[PDB]
């Protein structure tokens, strides 16, 4: 224990040894973005219960949503048409992902299972391809790497990589001490960061299987995590009403995103196409747009009538989708 | 709006038809939580109503009940208990014979868990059916090592009424009730107790929807 | 003067349009108000908007420098009778909801509510047609008076007495009893105070009779507050719309 | 838990032996990325209504 | 896999009647719209009728209107074509075609085998010439000119290519002018702009031999080209 406390002091000493100035000194000369004025271009209304997850497709037109009425809906966001409606075998679903090929969607929740659905069947329907059962928690998040690998987080304090063809865990990512709540893949899919209910975020090597770096600094449960488009930073929302920006090469917390009129939790975070904006959905039914370099709140999204549970920016950056507990998706632009 | 776009819109409208019909069919059910503490009588109650979440269905008087058992979830409740916010009622299970058994004490843990789920901000207007289990076992084990302030008689009736009043003293809300009952793990119809309590809950919800309750 | 009366009736028409359009907007755009029984309130709000925007300008023109029809009188009787029997159908839905609790819960289907709505509009049309198949008129006065007021008012009184008995049987507590007593008093009393002098004077001096004629129109504007303001979900919808 | 605490110690030893760079350098890298990609971001300055697919 | 088996085609005296029946198996019949496409014994495909997925939209041709009637029974998984007043202009091989419509789908992607029946403004699609000889290894450009521009305002150009192997049903190659159907090599490719269109084969094998058809799907009625056969010089 003495050696571990010495190592903690050594890591803290080196972190202070690399930390002469902060982003408020470097990004002080830069001009702001003003007010951001977005409006609801679309409203996707087909769900009959709380919406827990959504995920955009990489063509920036199709998107899944999940809700507790037991349905996955594939949406056409330009025409507001619904392309599919997938009936779920368990309605207690907390996450959903779209495959970057377009051929598959995943979902899971309190069943402890990640079910995978083929959207491209000769029979003309959507059927369950696989069901991935190795977790003992509840499925918190899942993201496809490709058509055969998916990384899942769960509330048994672990993460896992899966071979979809065999249905078996390839590697398991242990080291958190609380329920893992979110994950985000690096834009080359060789690393991912996960945030858990122990106020810390961890950088994981996908091929090897061991934690590279650990990022403490929040005060409560980390609920959301998203990667920076460069791949050398990530943002992190939590229950202490604060988003924080971290840093991979500096191994350091860079900036907090807080305000005195914000006391609720942060359900979901996302970056824009370049950086410069951090979009975060909150429990107070709203969504707040931040300036990523200057910590100035650049605008609000006053839409939904219950808490904004999920949000996502398109792959080309043309729009933002937010879903919420009042059963509606809204496209903002 | 071309030929293939009219047919995609017709397909979308057919999907919407099926979604509304599934919602009408799903609104007829009665959803219920089961939230007891460990070895408390939850398995006995789901036996009388016949790793993830377990759902048991039963039919009684042309109504369909859905009881959800979340005991296989050994995680933090604070991250999934909001999934059951619009449930109709909660069934809580307490072993009356656990007043003297230690794991601390077994029934003080039940008081802690009942106060936790009763004063939750997601179950402010959700009422509770409280089953006090192990009635005969308490009848032959029978209090002042669990409640030393009790200073009263040592008979079954008054002790059981004391535990019930001490358990219902943690409500602190006008819009909800606790419908208590005692079960000796061989009672013939505890589905009737749930049916009567759910009837009272729906009458109170409908009167509260008119400005009358 | 007559300008003050014209400004009062213009304010009445605008307040009717605002209250009933606010009820329609809150029911159609809200998750919490998607219960199938608020379709009665949407049809009642449509009936009240059609009372106002059609009938009350022609009545105001026929009262201010009074001179001049049959289509107008029939449509007046149609929309007012439809509003009254919508109140009766709301009353029976509430009675069955708390009287046969769980086995009518499985019957409060949106299509059943739509059948009741179409049926009460057909009843109002059957009341309105015999003066066609300005004046206002024995065999029609008596039958229209019964089927327009005296059967739905008697059914509403009996239904709400049994509502009171079920509420007191189900019943912090002494304030709750004064609460449902006051609520049932306002609901049963604004209806009687608005419509009963007209139908009493009609089933039986030309100043009081026209005053009763306009007090009948006032219920069409007092219905949105009475049938929404005691529901917390309508109150939250109204505060999020107007704030 | 000698093996569990030992694995914690080995994890922290893999943590500590990592080369870190200056925080002002990484701030400059984030600001340089956000400047080199600014006009490709249509939430900063919204496009006119003909290059928007959502009207 | 998926099958569509037609039944009910025999000799009928002129002016009579006959009902065709297509029996489906191996897919979700109720989710697909269904088509009838006939082929006269000389040459050429042409469209007859369309019933939608929930049997709610029905279209006919002008030489079909009044006399024919399309219907489907979803629990039986069958498609019907009740035909009356059978003239000499109705002797054809009749195909039932399955077709689904959402964002990004493949209409006209499986055709049945057929039944020979014997007795006794529209967008004009042109293919010139009707027969080009190819050699096994050399490329070929098969063109198709239309009268009305098939480029819609949404960005889709609704033009489909079909290949009928000699003796078989025709099968989908290209859908919406530039895609590639499932189970088709990347040797085939589609190109064009608005009114002129081109199918290009690269490194032609001697199993691509047959007749090539271009279909418009911009407006109803659906119109085919006259055809273009390749051969074995
Ligand atoms: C029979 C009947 C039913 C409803 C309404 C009326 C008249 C038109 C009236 C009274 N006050 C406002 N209009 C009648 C006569």
């Amino acid at each position: 224990r003495q050696e571990a406390e010495q190592l903690k002091n050594q890591i803290r000493d080196a972190r202070k040894a690399c930390a002469d100035a902060t982003l408020s000194q470097i990004t002080n000369n830069i001009d702001p973005v003003g007010r951001i004025q977005m409006r609801t271009r679309r409203t996707l209304r087909g769900h009959l219960a709380k919406i827990y997850a959504m995920h955009w497709g990489t063509d920036s037109r199709l998107l899944v949503s999940a809700s507790q009425d037991g349905k996955l809906i594939i949406w056409d966001s330009y025409t507001t048409n619904k392309v599919h409606a997938i009936p779920l075998r368990s309605s207690w679903v907390m996450t959903c992902a779209y495959a970057p090929s377009g051929n598959y969607v995943a979902c899971g929740g309190l069943d402890n299972i990640c079910s995978i659905y083929n959207l491209k069947t000769r029979e003309g329907n959507v059927r369950v391809s696989r069901e991935l059962a190795g977790h003992t928690g509840y499925l918190s998040c899942c993201r496809f790497l490709d058509d055969n690998q998916i990384v899942t987080s769960s509330g048994d304090t672990t993460c896992a990589l899966w071979d979809i063809e065999t249905g078996q865990q390839t590697t398991t990512f242990t080291g958190h001490t609380g329920d893992v709540m979110s994950l985000s893949l690096a834009p080359d899919t060789r690393l991912f960061v996960s945030g858990a209910c122990d106020a810390s975020a961890k950088l994981w090597d996908v091929r090897e299987g061991m934690c590279r770096q650990t990022f403490t600094g929040h005060e409560s449960d980390i609920n959301a995590i998203c990667f920076f488009p460069n791949g050398n930073a990530f943002a992190t929302g939590s229950d202490d009403a604060t988003c924080r920006l971290f840093d991979l090469r500096a191994d350091q917390e860079l900036m907090t995103y807080s305000h005195d009129n914000i006391i609720c939790g942060i359900t979901s975070v996302s970056f824009s196409k370049s950086g410069r904006l951090l979009l975060a959905g909150y429990d107070d039914f709203n969504c707040n747009v931040w300036d990523a370099l200057k910590a100035d709140r650049a605008g609000v999204l006053a839409g939904h009538d219950n808490r904004v549970s999920c949000l996502g920016v398109t792959d080309d950056g043309m729009a933002v989708a937010t879903g919420s507990w009042d059963s509606f998706l809204k496209i903002w632009n | 709006l071309s030929a293939e776009e009219r047919a995609a819109l017709e397909r979308s409208k057919a999907i919407e038809k099926n979604l509304k019909e599934d919602g009408i069919s799903a609104a007829k059910d009665v959803k219920l939580l089961l939230l007891g503490a460990g070895e408390s009588g939850k398995s006995t109650i789901v036996k009388q109503m016949k790793t993830g979440i377990v759902e048991t269905h039963f039919t009684f008087k042309n109504l369909h009940f859905r009881l959800f058992d979340v005991g296989g979830q050994r995680s933090e409740r604070k991250k999934w208990i909001h999934c059951f916010e619009d449930v109709t009622a909660i069934i809580f299970c307490v072993a009356l014979s656990g007043y003297d058994q230690v794991l601390t004490n077994r029934m003080h843990e039940s008081l802690m868990l009942f106060d936790s789920i009763c004063n939750n901000k997601f179950f402010i207007d959700t009422s509770i059916i409280l089953f006090l289990n192990k009635k005969d076992l308490f009848g032959e084990k029978i209090l002042t090592i669990c409640f030393p302030e009790y200073t009263g008689p040592n008979t079954y009736e008054d002790a059981a009424a004391y535990i019930q009043a001490q358990f219902e003293s943690k409500n602190r809300s006008p819009n909800k009730e606790i419908y208590c009952h005692m079960t000796c793990a061989t009672d013939t119809n505890n589905i009737q107790v749930v049916f009567d309590a759910v009837t009272d809950i729906i009458i109170a919800n409908n009167l509260r929807g008119c400005g009358l309750y | 003067a007559t300008a003050a009366i014209a400004a009062a009736i213009t304010f009445l028409i605008l307040f009717t349009i605002f209250g009933n359009a606010l009820v329609i907007l809150a029911v159609l755009t809200s998750r919490s108000l998607r219960a199938p029984q608020n379709l009665f309130l949407v049809s009642l709000a449509a009936a009240d908007i059609l009372v106002a925007t059609l009938i009350i300008p022609f009545s105001l023109a026929n009262e201010l420098l009074g001179y001049w029809c049959e289509v107008y009188l029939a449509l007046d009787v149609l929309f007012c009778t439809s509003s009254i029997v919508h109140l009766c159908a709301i009353s029976l839905d509430r009675y069955w909801a708390v009287s046969r609790a769980l086995e009518y819960n499985s019957k409060r289907t949106p299509r059943r509510i739509k059948c009741i709505i179409l049926t009460v509009w057909l009843i109002a049309a059957v009341i309105s047609l015999p003066p066609l198949i300005c004046k206002l008129n024995a065999w029609y006065i008596l039958a229209s008076s019964i089927g327009s007021f005296f059967a739905p008012c008697l059914i509403m009184i009996l239904v709400y007495l049994r509502i009171y008995l079920i509420a007191k049987r189900s019943n912090a507590q002494l304030t709750r009893e004064k609460r449902f007593t006051f609520v049932l008093a306002v609901v049963i009393g604004v209806f009687v105070l608005c419509w009963f002098p007209f139908f009493f004077s009609y089933s039986l001096p030309h100043g009081l009779f026209q005053f009763f004629f306009w007090i009948g129109y006032c219920n069409s504007s007092l219905n949105p507050v009475i049938y929404t303001i005691f529901n917390q979900d309508f109150r939250r919808a109204f505060r999020r719309i107007l704030c | 838990s000698i093996a569990q605490a030992r694995k914690l110690v080995e994890q922290l030893k893999m943590e500590a032996n990592i080369d870190r760079i200056k925080v002002s350098k990484a701030a400059a890298d984030l600001m340089a990325y956000c400047e080199a990609h600014a006009k490709e971001d249509p939430l900063l300055t919204p496009v006119p209504a003909s290059e928007n697919p959502f009207r | 896999d998926v099958q569509l088996v037609e039944s009910g085609g025999g000799l009928v005296q002129p002016g009579g009647s006959r009902k065709l029946s297509c029996s489906a198996s191996g897919f979700a019949f109720s989710s697909f719209g269904m088509h009838w496409v006939r082929q006269a014994p000389e040459k050429g495909l042409e469209w007859v009728a369309y019933i939608s997925s929930g049997s709610g939209t029905i279209y006919y041709a002008d030489t079909v209107k009044g006399r024919f009637t399309i219907s489907r029974d979803d629990p039986k998984n069958t498609l019907f074509l009740q035909m009356t007043s059978l003239r000499s202009e109705d002797t054809a091989m009749y195909y039932c075609v399955r077709s689904i419509y959402y964002y990004g789908s493949s209409p006209f992607d499986f055709w049945g085998q057929g039944t020979t029946l014997t007795v006794s403004s529209d967008i004009v699609m042109t293919q010139a010439t009707s027969s080009v000889p190819v050699t096994p290894g050399e490329s070929v450009s098969i063109s198709c000119r239309s009268s009305k521009s098939l480029l819609h305002s949404n960005g889709n150009t609704y033009l489909y290519w079909f290949l009928q192997r000699p003796g078989q049903s025709p099968q989908l190659l290209i859908y919406r002018m530039s895609n590639l159907a499932s189970g088709v090599p990347d040797r085939f490719s589609g190109s064009g702009s608005g009114t002129a269109f081109t199918l290009t084969i690269s490194r032609l094998e001697a199993e691509d031999v047959g007749v090539y058809y271009c279909m418009q799907h911009l407006e109803y009625p659906l119109t085919f080209g006259a055809g273009t056969k390749l051969e074995l010089k």
